[PDB]
Parts: structure tokens; C-alpha cells; sequence
């Protein structure tokens, strides 16, 4: 906004701003027995089994 | 015994260990897997190159015991 006071002028201006993402990694770790990867395999048997 | 139960069978225990060749005569083994006892004769099972595979339990491993 110019005035009339003997203030110098004002040029108009511009800006330029730069963003960038920021990385994250997530791991969440599991263990199976091995006898329980096993036994989903093997054969069934009898009522108990 | 007092120890001699054992050291009949070899009766060179005083003199292996004073040239000292009794570690050259041991090859170790591994873990016992199984022991079917008899009454003059004990057979042994015993397990090299991994986990050996449990007789008795099924689906189980036998681990080293010190």
C-alpha cells in the first residue's frame, strides 16, 4: 500500500518456499514354534489329536 | 567305585598323561539322543552335525546339558 509520505516505494515481491517428506520405518518381530509350523501340517489322527 | 571301575580298561592312565597323548585319543561326539540300557550292554545314540530329534517326546529337540 503506497502513502504519501517520503517513504521510497515498494516494488512488488514474491516468495518461494521448499518442502520436502520425511522417511519413517516401522518392524514389529514375530516368533513361531517350530513345532506349531509343524503340527499345522502333519495329519489328523484321532478325536484328541 | 572309588574309580578303578574305569581305569581297567585303560591301563595306560599313567603314562598317557605324562608324554601326553590322551587329548590326541578323544574325538568328541555330541549329545546323547537315546540310551536303550540292557543289562551287560548299554546302546547309545548320539547326534552330530545338528540338532539331533527327540525319541521319546515327539516333535521336540534335545539340547546339551553341562
Amino acid at each position: 500500500i503506497a502513502h504519501g509520505d517520503g517513504r521510497r516505494p515498494n516494488k512488488q515481491r514474491q516468495y518461494i518456499v521448499m518442502k520436502a517428506c520425511n522417511k519413517h520405518h516401522i518392524g514389529a518381530e514375530i516368533e513361531l514354534a517350530a513345532a506349531d509350523i509343524e503340527l499345522l501340517f502333519a495329519e489328523k489322527e484321532t478325536p484328541l489329536d | 567305585g572309588s574309580g578303578s571301575g574305569l581305569a581297567d580298561f585303560i591301563p595306560n592312565l599313567s603314562e598317557l598323561m605324562d608324554t601326553g597323548e590322551f587329548h590326541t585319543l578323544l574325538t568328541p561326539v555330541g549329545p546323547m539322543v537315546q540310551s536303550v540300557h540292557s543289562t551287560f550292554v548299554t546302546k547309545v545314540t548320539s547326534a552330530m552335525k545338528g540338532v539331533g530329534l527327540a525319541r521319546d517326546e515327539p516333535r521336540a529337540h534335545v539340547g546339551l546339558t553341562l
